[PDB]
């Protein structure tokens, strides 16, 4: 970390991952498009 | 009321419900109590219905509100606080959240309803209800509606109880020509009705019912009987009849061109003047239509049309209705060869957008409201020069211009500040920026209510601080740099005439200082211009204008008045001891603004702003420019000695009664100039310089920041204990800026021993305070307010040096963490 020290480690912050012995696991929006049950809340469209 | 949001559903019924209680509050036979109760209720209403839905109330009140009858009083407030509360709905592009964004027509309803009431206020006589009821409504209008708004709709013509009285149709002839296009056009339009039974799947029949799906009278037009012939070619001939009523003329250039045979009309498109025919051609449908519904209002003994209102006002999707016939008429008209023409008013106007801009047309009525000021302050002068005429032909205009324009331009220009200062490359507003034209014509009305001001200000009265005001926020929203590069002449003139009118009066005002017209030019000079100058070069300065601004003519008057400011240093009036917070905040804002280096004379040939270089020798001989900048005016000692002069003084000790011109005029002014020019000297980031360019025109580093930091942190420590200095918060203020630049060296060298001071007094008062403790009564309630006096001495002098230390901490904090240092320790002890 760069700016640890100089803002937030004396304001009593922690680093996200401090003491994680593995790195944090990610997931991100895929954009490819893929077929899933039409929510039973969905604002515009109903299936009966 | 609160459960009438989100009411979209029955907006038909809410709509009913707003116009009957609209139509109860205009009642006669209503008592007080009664009309209060009813108006309650609508504003209830309006203020939780949402602002889509209240489009029809919007169109009645535009219709209404205008006359300005004792009944508007109520409407006026009405719309105050529909516009103050969904001014975004108006304004914003994007509209207001959950609420949608507003539409075409309920922005031009807008625009018409602020005119309306304009028109109507200013020509009526002045009445304090009304006014202070009317200005309100007109601020609140014109911060909805977009800047930059363009009515689609535009009449120049702008014609117009309702008149649906038309045009005199039967009365006026008919040509023949015409007539052979009203058989043809009959012929055509019953085809077009056959086509359309044929998309509804009615035939040929003997009745046209709905459940046969038939139609009696569908046969060619040969066998077409005259008297429905006469039928489908009457309204035809009334159409005609209107347009040749108009003055429109129709020439025929050439010949017009069962199963349903209808010419498309699609292949021909309207332009814009056969547009405006049928405009107003569904006009009049529509006007006639209303002379019809109003003979039924008659038998019936009373009733409105709901439609009666005018087509511009009628929303578009009602309008497209009619629409379709009157434009079909028309096209028809063109391709049977009939071109009518009637010169329209609007032709001159072509499309000139943005001369269409609503903010446009609000910029030429107050220049227009400018002149006719210009009018009666003349009047006003004269007859309080020469006979005491009281019959004031233009009383109603003084109050119209220092009631209604004044404070509508305080708002306007306040709420659009941005729209008016962004450009083409930087949009600092949300959406859309000022033309060329609209900066010129802003710059031209603060160029004017300046001029009226000028030497003025008793003539006002209790309306000079709004003129003050007003001029202040004009100034703010100027676009010098624009309006300055590319600008007509006459309002660049204008705002060089500002200029030079505000240094000859800084310049009587320091003769007479140093020692009716003395009067008029202090009191000018102190109310109006010093507050106006010093607002207008800020915005220069923080706008960074000074480049394109101060130059040639521009910058002989800054030269002048900094060179008279600066030159009040050697006096001590009692007059000059209280205005010279003043001068240094002028001075100071235009040693911001000034792009030349007024202190550092010898290296002004690098300069390209600097008037010796912009003009030839052979100009600056034409004017009365000295022959070297030296001698612009040699009275300002360069910036080696004033820096040494600084520095001797600040060693030396001395108090403010010793040094009152260095402390409020000097040091201001040289913690403006040199934080400008360590950004364009040596030392500066260089991103331009690989590209050619000369030696810098200036030789400030961050050693000249740091020495004078230190020299004004040393006065204001030789100057700690006294029991009254005012300029000490102002030096603070002004010194702010020159702290990022502090060397690291600065912590040990004053700041450590400053606040050690500062501690060492605290812990002796409340060491006083403590003994204040073990006395009693008489000596305890004595003391008391002598131990208060020493705290109150040591605030101001901790608000005065604090404010300096935090942004010295803020910028080396990072450095002092990094790196621990006794010296940041020490001080945090303290």
């Amino acid at each position: 970390l760069r700016f640890f020290a100089i803002c937030g480690l004396q304001e009593g912050f922690e680093p996200f991952a401090i003491n994680m012995q593995r790195p944090v696991t990610t997931w991100f929006s895929k954009s490819l498009p893929q077929f899933e049950p039409v929510p039973l809340e969905h604002p515009h469209y109903e299936v009966a | 009321a609160p459960l009438f949001a989100g009411t979209e559903h029955r907006a038909i019924m809410v709509d009913s419900m707003l116009h009957t209680v609209y139509r109860l509050s205009r009642g006669r036979s209503l008592t007080k109590a009664q009309r209060d109760v009813i108006e309650d209720c609508l504003m209830a209403l309006c203020r939780y219905i949402r602002p889509s839905m209240l489009q029809h109330l919007l169109r009645r009140l535009v219709f209404d509100v205008p006359i300005l009858n004792e009944f508007a009083k109520m409407p006026l407030k009405l719309l105050t606080n529909h516009y103050e509360r969904c001014w975004k709905y108006y304004c914003l592009p994007t509209g207001w959240a959950n609420f949608g964004v507003t539409s075409e027509e309920e922005l031009h309803l807008t625009r018409k309803l602020f005119w309306g009431i304009f028109d109507s206020l200013a020509h009526k006589k002045y009445d304090q209800e009304l006014y202070r009821i009317a200005m309100p409504c007109l601020c609140a209008i014109a911060g909805a509606l977009p800047p930059d708004y363009v009515d689609a709709s535009y009449s120049s013509k702008t014609e117009k109880n309702f008149d649906p009285r038309p045009v005199e149709t039967l009365n006026v002839i008919i040509p023949e020509k015409l007539d052979s296009f009203i058989n043809k056009f009959a012929e055509y339009t019953h085809e077009k009705w056959a086509f359309d039974k044929i998309q509804n799947n009615w035939s040929y029949g003997e009745n046209i019912d709905e459940e046969l799906k038939t139609h009696p009278m569908l046969r060619p037009y040969k066998t077409f009987s005259e008297k429905d012939k006469e039928i489908y070619r009457w309204p035809i001939k009334e159409s005609l009849k209107a347009m040749i009523a108009w003055e429109w003329t129709v020439e025929k250039a050439r010949e017009g061109e069962y199963n349903p045979q209808p010419p498309d009309l699609s292949v021909v498109t309207l332009s814009r003047e056969l547009q405006a025919m049928a405009e107003q051609l569904a006009e009049n449908y529509h006007n006639t239509w209303g002379r019809k519904k109003k003979q039924e209002l008659e038998a019936k003994g009373g009733g409105s049309h709901p439609l009666l209102v005018p087509y511009d006002t009628l929303t578009a999707k009602e309008k497209a209705r009619d629409r379709e016939k009157a434009q079909e008429l028309l096209k028809f008209l063109q391709m049977n060869g009939y071109a009518v023409t009637r010169g329209l008013k609007d032709m001159e106007l072509d499309t000139s957008s943005i001369e269409k801009r609503f903010a446009f047309g609000f910029l030429q009525q107050l220049l227009r409201w400018m002149d006719i000021s210009q009018e009666f302050i003349a009047h006003l002068e004269a007859v309080v020069s020469s006979g005491r005429v009281e019959k004031s032909p233009h009383e109603q205009e003084i109050k119209f211009f220092a009631k209604i324009l004044l404070p509508l331009i305080n708002q306007y220009f306040t709420n659009h500040c941005l729209y008016f200062l962004s450009t083409p490359a930087k949009v600092l507003g949300s959406g859309g920026h000022a033309s060329n034209k609209e900066k010129e014509m802003i710059t031209s009305l603060f160029c004017k209510l300046a001029a009226l001001v000028r030497h003025r200000v008793s003539l006002f009265g209790t309306d000079a601080p709004a003129v003050v005001n007003c001029l202040h926020i004009l100034a703010r929203s100027l676009d010098a740099r624009t309006v300055m590069k590319s600008g007509p002449e006459i309002v660049k003139a204008g705002l060089r005439s500002f200029f030079e009118s505000a240094s000859e009066d800084i310049e009587k005002m320091v003769e007479n200082l140093r020692l009716k017209g003395v009067g008029q030019n202090l009191t000018y000079t102190t109310v109006a211009l010093l507050p106006v100058l010093t607002t207008l070069f800020q915005h220069i300065a923080q706008h960074q204008f000074g480049d394109d601004v101060i130059l040639d003519d521009v910058q002989v008057s800054c030269y002048r008045t900094l060179c008279s400011i600066y030159s009040l240093g050697t006096t001590r009036n009692p007059y000059v001891e209280k205005l010279r917070p003043a001068l240094g905040e002028c001075l100071a804002r235009l040693a911001a603004a000034m792009p030349v280096a007024f202190l550092e004379p010898e290296l002004n040939e690098y300069n390209a702003c600097s008037v010796y270089t912009t003009k030839s020798p052979r100009e600056r001989a034409i004017l009365g420019l000295p022959n070297s900048v030296e001698e612009m005016c040699p009275d300002i000692p360069v910036l080696e000695r004033l820096m040494a002069e600084i520095g001797g003084l600040a060693e030396s000790g001395a108090r403010y009664t010793e040094m009152p011109h260095v402390i409020e005029i000097t040091l201001p002014m040289l913690c403006s100039y040199l934080p400008r020019w360590w950004e364009r000297g040596p030392e500066a980031p260089p991103p331009a310089l690989p590209a050619g360019a000369p030696p810098p025109c200036t030789a400030v580093t961050s050693d000249h920041l740091n020495s004078l930091l230190g020299n004004i942190l040393r006065i204001i420590v030789n100057n700690l204990g006294i029991d009254e200095a005012s300029w000490m918060k102002r030096l603070a203020v002004f010194a702010q800026p020159i702290v990022s630049r502090a060397r690291p060296e600065l912590l040990r060298s004053h700041f450590i021993p400053t606040i050690g001071r500062l501690r060492k007094r605290a812990g002796k008062v409340v060491a006083e305070e403590e003994q204040l403790r073990l006395e009693a009564k008489a000596e305890a309630e004595e003391g008391e307010l002598l131990v208060r006096d020493e705290f109150s001495v040591l605030c101001r002098d901790l608000y005065a040096l604090y404010p300096l230390l935090i942004r010295y901490v803020d910028n080396n904090r990072a450095h002092w963490l990094t790196e621990p240092n006794p010296n940041a320790e020490e001080l945090f002890r303290m």
